[PDB]
């Protein structure tokens, strides 16, 4: 029957569907963060140059030893290239009187910045203080 | 003179029918006939009447709303057009045949009928389209999605009624008794009269486009209509469970995908059905029932009613079938107004429209939302009862 | 069959709407960008003047080479002279001394400026740093 | 009876004429 | 000789002025005088005085 | 049935609640 083909289509759209979210949350990346200040477990960006790649998923605590682990789903494109020199940052609004900077991180709230060099391979980070110069 | 009933295939002679009330089948209490009423003269009236309001209860504003000092005039067609522009042209395309399409086919075919009358043109699939338009035609449930916005906005900025809004409204309350009083039978044995029966023959069928009852001719075909006539659909269970399968898979994107994507000071929400409605009810929960009841509890309850039938005809049980016909009716009376969300999240991303600080669109969920419940629409429609009759 | 009327006018409505969104979308314009702060893929005005003309439809990476290929729709009045000395710049909401600019970057998120010339014909650009002076 | 058609009708011409009434004037500026 | 110009939201060091245009968005203000006839006019640069 | 199907959300929604629920502490 050519009514039977429907449900066909509309499962091989599904199946495209499963894997466009298998490459969007393509893996899972723990960072170790002394003070997730606004750090949101449903939605929190990773940018690499300002531009979207990963996404916050989980947040826990290694047992009240001062270290929050944060579980970040990142995409195969950056995953083909994630290192063990990768280093991973809390952008901020930060105010006080010495800096001002983080405007950006004040519209759109809290993110987190990465930056990739030359390494192996690792899939357990620690996050930055602050910003570190790149070049 | 004498019928067949299209729902149990019971056969019985129908008495002369008047103005007042209609009839119904003796055994499934089913609504089989309509009589007298409205005539093709005001029929037409009517159509002529919408096609003067429509442009005027369309382009016009529906209402104005000041959001943040700035007034904002939203309608119908801005919204179809920002959905279409956003990205999303079949989910633009499906609610605007649903909501303005729909009373310009009805409106077309009322013509191509007064003018096939005037000049003598076949008008043969023009009444099935008419007969099966009642179904699509939809501006009542708009008219709820506009209510329900326009409550959901009242605390997010100022909603004044525009002067389209009367328009709109006439337009709904013009279509409704039009189409409450368009008697499709009446207008068939017009057209194409025809002959009944001995009133017991035990040899007649019933034909589902025209709801005719008689003999095939020698072509297998409805003397009426030109569609083969046959004893009960050709394929109807397959195309049941087909449609059936096809909004049980595309029921899962919908859910699990997110349908609004709210900008405010630069940052994306981007929640689904379920953390919408879960906010909702947090905020609102007056119109959040209303809207979960039309949004999730109607599609997953016509799923499951659906399936528990196929199975029950599978399994041949004979047990409530009182009541199975009983829950097949309320959920094809029930199931048109499962496009609810799609009308809301229009009219609402038409409306709040700012630039950063409250920008409201659709994301990729609607499109299948949407696809599941026409699929399920036509699951229920292709669904025989007949089917469910014989398997005692 | 006559029972596929109402359908051929639902589809037949359906592609038209299709073929008005393809007639209205224009042709992709690849920029290399050395940082999209804030470009969303969903929607980004391309302004000449203020006036919007373009609209961002694709961001990606030149795997991981410190730029961004953002693949622009242009219309087709643009098309007519969008020749190769085209320049593209991206405003954001930055403030500087002496007076804020971009206010109205500010209020209707990151941009991208362009402005042509005499050149022959080209569809890959690099962006520029800074906005430059056009006189 | 033919009485709501009739007022129909009269509200589609109240509104075509107020519609004619009172449309604005283009004007065209650099 | 009717003027149009562009009220915008400038904030710079000298003027501040244009809260208004802040709130509402960019608009455009007009000021008539006592000309004969135009439908095609030239905006100016900056909002002149009018008195 | 909407009993039904009313019966099973009231159940998801009781069971989401007691599934993080905590303790209640007491702050001056
Ligand atoms: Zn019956
Ligand atoms: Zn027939």
């Amino acid at each position: 029957s050519p009514f039977w083909l429907l449900p066909f289509i509309a499962l091989m759209i599904a199946s495209w569907l499963i894997w466009d979210s298998y490459q969007d949350r393509g893996n899972t990346v723990t960072i170790d963060f002394m003070s997730a200040d606004g750090i949101v477990p449903g939605r929190t960006p990773v940018r690499y140059q300002g531009v979207e790649v990963g996404t916050v998923q989980d947040i826990s605590l290694s047992d009240d030893l001062r270290k929050i682990e944060v579980k970040v789903s990142i995409k195969s494109d950056m995953k083909d290239a994630l290192r063990e020199e990768t280093q991973f940052w809390l952008v901020t609004p930060k105010a006080s009187l010495a800096g001002v900077s983080g405007l950006d991180a004040l519209v759109g709230g809290n993110y987190i910045g990465m930056m990739p060099g030359k390494g192996k391979e690792q899939d357990h980070f620690v996050a930055l203080d602050t910003q570190p110069k790149y070049r | 003179d004498y019928q067949r009933c299209p729902q149990c295939d019971m056969l019985f002679s129908l008495p002369e029918i008047n103005s007042h009330q209609s009839a119904y089948c003796p055994r499934c209490q089913a609504k089989i006939r309509d009589g007298r009423d409205w005539s093709l003269t005001r029929l037409a009236a009517m159509a002529f009447t919408m096609l003067l309001l429509m442009p005027f209860a369309w382009g016009e504003p529906l209402l104005h709303i000041w959001l943040l000092g700035i007034r904002i005039d939203a309608n119908v067609m801005q919204g179809i057009w920002q959905m279409t522009k956003q990205g999303d042209a079949i989910t633009g395309s499906m609610v605007f045949f649903c909501v303005i399409g729909a009373p310009l086919i009805l409106v077309t075919s009322i013509a191509y009928l007064w003018f096939g009358n005037r000049l003598g043109m076949n008008l043969r699939p023009v009444l099935l389209m008419l007969e099966r338009l009642k179904e699509w035609v939809m501006l009542d449930i708009y008219l709820v999605g506009i209510g329900v916005a326009s409550i959901k906005v009242q605390d997010y900025a100022h909603i004044q009624a525009g002067v389209g809004l009367f328009s709109f409204v006439a337009l709904v309350i013009l279509t409704t008794v039009t189409l409450s009083h368009l008697n499709v039978e009446e207008l068939w044995e017009r057209f194409y009269p025809q002959r009944p029966a001995t009133r017991r023959d035990e040899k007649l069928r019933v034909c589902l486009g025209c709801h005719f009852t008689g003999y095939p001719d020698q072509r297998g075909r409805c003397p009426r209509c030109h569609i083969p006539l046959r004893l009960r659909r050709r394929h109807s269970l397959q195309k049941c469970w087909a449609a059936l399968l096809a909004s049980i898979v595309l029921l899962l994107p919908a859910n699990l995908l997110p349908i609004s994507i709210i900008y405010l000071n630069g940052g994306r929400q981007e929640d689904t059905i379920l953390s919408g409605i879960m906010s909702l009810a947090s905020s609102n929960i007056a119109v959040a029932g209303i809207v979960f009841i039309a949004s999730i509890l109607v599609p997953f309850t016509k799923v499951i009613v659906m399936f528990t039938l196929l199975l029950s005809i599978h399994f041949k049980c004979q047990q409530g079938l009182r009541t199975r016909i009983l829950l097949l009716r309320m959920v094809t009376w029930i199931g048109r107004w499962s496009m609810l969300d799609l009308f809301v999240i229009s009219l609402t991303m038409s409306l709040i429209n700012r630039d950063q600080i409250l920008a409201f669109t659709m994301g990729p969920a609607a499109f299948y939302f949407g696809a599941a419940v026409i699929l399920t629409i036509l699951a229920v429609e292709w669904l025989d009862s007949r089917l469910l009759w014989d398997a005692h």
